[PDB]
């Protein structure tokens, strides 16, 4: 446990291979009122959806928007 | 004139003119400041604009409200921990 | 151990904007004042 | 660098069975023998975090301790894992130069040859 962060070379036997499924990295969010796109980067295991808007133009105003995510604009892996 | 200032003139743009008696000795308010949680070691910063009672220091160490796993996994700064 | 997540955005679609004369609307009006007032042979507050 | 020791040596004082060890001779040094069973997994432990700030271009320094190593009851001072330290530069994390030390905990059953005929065995734990 002192070789952390190094670049290594190991060998062995591939055992219990899982299946390939997409990993979500960043999520797009359509404003529908201010017309911006909010982006949230997740590096944790789980996460949460976020609040109604975080624009600069929906900000400093009485009526903020209410958002929802989108699929085709997100980046997967 | 200063004689007639009704309650209908509350919080409205009213001008006047008179005679100034005497000033005071100058004190100081604060606008920008960096704080520290005396247990959690948690630092933020606070700006204010309309300083004219209005705001004070909060009463939670605020490191608990965090969108990161490993920091929220690692207690009580409580009570009001903030020292300027 | 990771670092903090971040939030950023940018407005792209100029939609859902009635002239309701409000929070963001009033702010843009005074940019039309200071740079874009000019009295007779002189503009003053921009030169102030 | 710790430069630890052994304390090798035979003594008839506290070479007792772990079966009869509990509630007596606490906070003392005891020599126990027995059976190694159900060995857990080897994990490393985080000690010293390293952080790079982008704009100032310097590193920093931060340690973390636990009550296991020190052997004396010291005032616990937990510290949250740092983010956004002084002005608002992002504390970009690094690795490699951050130091780490391995860790393990195991359980020890007593000797079956020393055990009585049939009763329920009882055990304790040892962290390495």
């Amino acid at each position: 446990g002192d070789f952390l962060g190094q670049l290594i070379t190991v060998r062995g036997i591939i055992t219990r291979v899982s299946d390939v499924k997409p990993a979500v990295e960043v999520i797009a969010y359509t404003c529908d009122q201010c017309g911006y796109e909010v982006f949230q980067e997740v590096n944790s295991r789980t996460f949460t959806p976020l609040s109604e808007c975080t624009s600069e133009e929906c900000s400093q105003n009485q009526t903020k928007g209410q958002l929802f995510m989108s699929t085709r604009a997100s980046k997967f892996s | 004139p200063l004689r007639d200032l009704d309650s209908e003139h509350v919080s409205k743009i009213v001008r006047l003119s008179g005679i100034i008696i005497s000033t005071s000795v100058l004190s100081s308010r604060a606008t920008y400041l960096s704080i520290m949680c005396r247990n959690c070691r948690h630092t933020t910063s606070i700006t204010i604009n309309n300083f004219n009672n209005t705001v004070s220091l909060p009463r939670s160490c605020l490191s608990t409200i965090e969108s990161e796993s490993s920091m929220a996994n690692e207690k009580n700064c409580g009570p009001d921990p903030y020292i300027i | 151990s990771f670092d903090r997540p971040e939030i950023y955005s940018a407005p792209v679609l100029q939609g859902e904007s009635p002239n309701d004369d409000d929070n963001t609307e009033i702010i843009k009006s005074f940019k039309n004042f200071i740079l874009e007032f000019r009295l007779d042979s002189q503009f003053i507050y921009r030169d102030q | 660098h710790p430069w630890k020791l052994s304390f090798k040596g035979s003594f008839g004082a506290h070479a007792l069975s772990p079966r009869t060890l509990t509630a007596q001779h606490l906070n003392k040094l005891v020599s126990v023998e027995g059976i190694v069973t159900k060995t857990s997994l080897v994990r490393p432990k985080l000690i010293r975090s390293v952080h790079y700030a982008a704009k100032t271009g310097r590193f920093h320094y931060r340690d973390y301790t636990d009550a296991t190593t020190t052997l004396t009851t010291r005032i616990p001072t937990p510290a949250i894992y740092p983010t956004e330290d002084t002005e608002g530069n992002k504390l970009t994390t690094e690795y490699g130069y951050s130091t780490f030390i391995d860790h393990q905990r195991i359980t020890v059953q007593e000797m079956p040859e020393m055990a009585p005929a049939g009763q329920l065995p009882r055990s304790i734990d040892v962290i390495l």
